[PDB]
């Protein structure tokens, strides 16, 4: 995917945004211990769709966290999921679909287990996630039968992981810098031998259709000539 | 519809062997400390068919907490993971489970089992699958062979690993982040670890690029070298035939002359 969430930030740092918009990071501790929310806001909407829509996620609007439904936060939790973490969904199910694996006399009708397990699969990959954003809590209901209060707590656990990478990004430029340096000097590299093979083998087939046509004109006179005197 | 023949009894023994046995595998008697026997599976009570398909299904997706009114949750459960035979069952049948209808309700707790170890297959595949397609972008990289719009991919599969370490170490350092203790030393020397190993890989990759070019230098230079040559022999040549071809034709129209003057004079008398 040409997009994530490194690149995007650098491209925002270079243009008068700063640090792509928000306020940085967040970690509320708590000791009600009668009862307890996990470390990290419930911001609301607005600062929730903004943040959403600043990491370059055009699906995020608030009439959807408000009122959600299924298929929507579906498509969102992937494509947040392939943003941040850089995984294919996609190439996950089918890993685990295919086969020459288990073979066994009634499941010549896997068909009615395998849309079920691929459900599984997807929501097992999303727990994973919010198991690493402090939430150890994402279940079916949030993928099937959405609910504002579990839809904005979990966009906020995320929205403060986004921020968390960008106060931490300045980490990481000591090792884009040099990827780039020798991605580059690689690629500049292979234009230079591209330009000198194809200017000497440019050079020689303008030299030989020189030639060749020369012989062509020669013989034409020649036998134009000899023709009519005999 | 459910093509399942649930009534027979031998199909339902092999069915209650199969609970029995993955209950006991997987210590369903010690987690909860209601005990299971085939002799139950048989004549199963309310209160421990609750207990199962809770288990089961926690198996199925920890995050869930009950609530509500399980009568209204088992339903919502079944379709949410769209069971194939949820049109052929009735909610108020799982009031009284051990009743007329408890061959439906055995045999979606056989469905769950059965859901259960493959889901546990598909989950070791795809962990396998992640491990080995990290590894393949290195084996790829480190391979000589083919130039065709692919260069571009590897520069794309550089960027992919370095980000792939970057997202590793912002993982593990949010970690940190919430588990309030802030050490992120060691996330820091794993990306540096990593780096290395990337850092190694390219130059070694830029080096051979390196002295690929220098090696297509000096074979350009022999080659312009012989074409040089043969430039210069055909100019040669050229040259040679062009003046033989201009003092054959002046000799031809010297003596033409002189035979039509020769001509000339003769016809004049």
């Amino acid at each position: 995917r040409r997009k994530s969430i490194l690149h995007t930030i650098r491209n925002s740092i270079a243009s008068g945004a700063r640090i792509s918009l928000g306020s940085g990071a967040a970690r509320v501790v708590n000791g009600p211990v009668s009862r307890n929310q996990d470390v990290f806001p419930i911001l609301d909407l607005q600062e929730l769709v903004i943040c959403l829509q600043s990491c370059d996620f055009a699906l995020a609007t608030q009439e959807n966290i408000s009122r959600p439904t299924s298929d929507y936060m579906v498509t969102l939790y992937k494509q947040i999921i392939e943003n941040f973490m850089g995984i294919s969904v996609e190439s996950l199910l089918n890993s685990s679909n295919q086969e020459t694996g288990d073979g066994h006399l009634q499941e010549e009708n896997e068909n009615i287990y395998l849309d079920t397990l691929n459900v599984l699969v997807l929501n097992k990959i999303c727990f994973k996630f919010f198991e690493n954003i402090g939430v150890q809590d994402f279940n079916m209901t949030d993928l099937y039968k959405p609910e504002a209060q579990r839809t904005q707590r979990l966009l906020s656990a995320v929205v403060n992981y986004a921020r968390f990478r960008e106060e931490r990004m300045f980490d990481c430029n000591s090792f884009i810098l040099q990827m780039e340096s020798l991605l580059g000097q690689i690629n500049k590299l292979n234009d230079e031998i591209k330009q000198l093979q194809k200017d000497f083998e440019v050079e020689v087939k303008e030299i030989e259709i020189e030639y060749s046509l020369l012989s062509g004109h020669i013989n034409k006179y020649m036998n134009e000539m000899l023709e009519y005197m005999q | 519809r459910d093509p399942r023949p649930l009534r027979d009894k031998n199909f339902q023994s092999a069915i209650q062997e199969e609970i029995y046995d993955y209950l006991k595998k997987n210590k369903f008697d010690i987690e909860t400390n209601h005990p299971i026997s085939i002799k139950f599976l048989k004549q199963p009570t309310q209160k421990g068919f609750i207990i199962i398909f809770k288990w089961l299904y926690l198996r199925l997706d920890p995050g869930y907490g009950f609530t509500k009114s399980i009568e209204n949750e088992i339903y919502q459960i079944l379709k949410n993971l769209r069971y194939p035979f949820l049109e052929s069952i009735n909610k108020s049948q799982i009031s009284a489970v051990g009743g007329s209808n408890w061959h439906k309700f055995l045999g979606m707790l056989h469905w769950m089992v059965r859901t259960n170890i493959k889901l546990d297959m598909c989950l070791n595949k795809v962990d396998r699958s992640l491990i080995n397609q990290n590894t393949q972008e290195i084996t790829i990289l480190s391979q000589p062979l083919k130039t065709l719009d692919e260069q571009d991919q590897r520069q794309e599969r550089y960027e992919l690993m370095v980000e792939k370490l970057l997202i590793d170490y912002f993982t593990e350092s949010y970690k940190s982040f919430l588990k309030l203790e802030d050490n992120y030393e060691p996330s820091m020397q794993e990306l540096k670890l990593g780096f290395e190993k990337f850092v190694h890989i390219i130059n070694t990759d830029v080096t051979s690029t390196e002295l690929k070019l220098e090696e297509l230098k000096v074979d350009l230079n022999r080659k312009r070298y012989k074409l040089h040559q043969q430039v210069i022999h055909v100019i040669d040549i050229t040259s040679k035939f062009k003046i033989n071809i201009q003092s054959s034709l002046e000799n031809s129209e010297n003596e033409l002359g002189n035979v039509i003057e020769e001509l000339r004079n003769l016809e004049f008398e």
